[PDB]
């Protein structure tokens, strides 16, 4: 099986929208964000976990793995979502519950 | 994660694996909280999933996890089954993880902040090393 | 938040 | 969680190549057929199953699950490898072990 | 499969379900013979895997199955990785599978006959039902 | 080969 038995991480680079449109066109919405097509890539399994980024010496939580291409190209971006456009909402429901 | 290296063991911290009732792995997830996870909305998980957190290897015999249950599962309304936008989920876990050197959050950005094209970042999984 | 106790390594 | 704990079955057409590549271009092979894109779509864990077609009442392998869209979108088509294609080896190699 | 529908069991007799060696189902196959099964090659089958045979609910405690090992991989040479063209793997089993009422073979086709677009056909598994 | 004992039902 392709299945790891340990948790595995890789380095990757963020991408405008306007690159990544280059490769999914209208399919990138406001509330995504890409990242890859450097020779790695997030594959079935990685759905929903992390996509961090340092900042003031802290990691920061950027994207949710969300999808991207249908055999794992490490030529293609993976599509994950843009928490800072959804963060309002996480805070308001902390905030709430 | 295809071409991708194994992590030195409970560096990710905030790292869990989502379980359902058989026992098997299907999404991943971040700790924000002792109390709340962070998910994709895609992942549809319910309060029938586990929160894995403290795991390393999931060939273990019996290694030192936290299996936590789920209490109430926030799904965004925003979110488009179609067209995968708004994609997360909140997890409100029944039992509140317990930080240790190995379990720990992650940090959230404000909805103002800005991460530039070109800056490296990492993502972590138990995803397919190959297709 | 954000600060692990065990240093990741290369990511 | 999504997944389902007892087995799945869905009726769907095959495709002609060259409609197929209305969808995926460039990326279809000799050695591919697509099949579906009439609401319902092979998804995650469906890899390596069968796409069969009855044929002198029994029913017959025509293909392998492949890959298929991205987000698993039933307007889409799912590629399968292509038995036709690809049988020959298979005799060749049953018949020497 | 998306929008498919729950199959009657063992209506799909040469249905496989190829598990890891921690227990979990990574991909479907079908049996083509007692000793042989064929899957797809992308899907990376070692002979640490196990073929499960009759099997209709992967939540059983329980059920009328059999776990068969895996003697011999046969990968096509063919098969691109980056491509995924020749998507084929032969599987041959070191213990044959004992055929009954819901274990038997799927037929396989001439490299010759033709299977015209519009042909209604049918699709099996146990992948997501929804993304 | 393929003809199951059990008919599918579709």
């Amino acid at each position: 099986a392709n299945t790891p038995d340990r948790l595995q991480q890789a380095s990757l680079p963020l991408l405008s929208n306007t690159n990544c449109k280059k490769y999914w066109g209208t399919k990138i919405k406001d509330a995504m964000i890409c990242a890859g097509a450097s020779g790695v890539s997030s594959c079935m399994g990685d759905s929903g976990g992390p996509l961090v980024c340092k900042k003031n010496g802290a990691w920061t939580l950027v994207g949710i793995v969300s999808w991207g291409s249908s055999t794992c190209s490490t030529s293609t971006p993976g599509v994950y979502a843009r928490v800072t456009a959804l963060v309002n909402w996480v805070q308001q429901t902390l905030a709430a519950n | 994660i295809v071409n991708g290296e194994e992590a030195v063991p409970g560096s990710w911290p905030w790292q869990v694996s989502l379980q359902d009732k058989t026992g098997f792995h299907f999404c991943g997830g971040s700790l924000i909280n002792e109390n709340w996870v962070v998910t994709a909305a895609h992942c549809g998980v319910t309060t029938s999933d586990v929160v894995v957190a403290g795991e390393f290897d999931q060939g273990s015999s019996s290694e030192k996890i936290q299996k936590l249950k789920i209490a109430k599962v926030f799904k965004n309304s925003k979110y488009n089954s179609l067209t995968i936008n708004n994609d997360i989920t909140l997890l409100k876990l029944s039992t509140a993880a317990s930080f240790s050197q190995t379990v720990s959050a992650v940090c959230l950005p404000s909805a103002s902040d800005d991460f530039a094209a070109g800056t490296t970042c990492v993502t972590t999984g138990w995803g397919l090393t190959r297709y | 938040c954000g600060v692990p106790a065990i240093q990741p390594v290369l990511s």
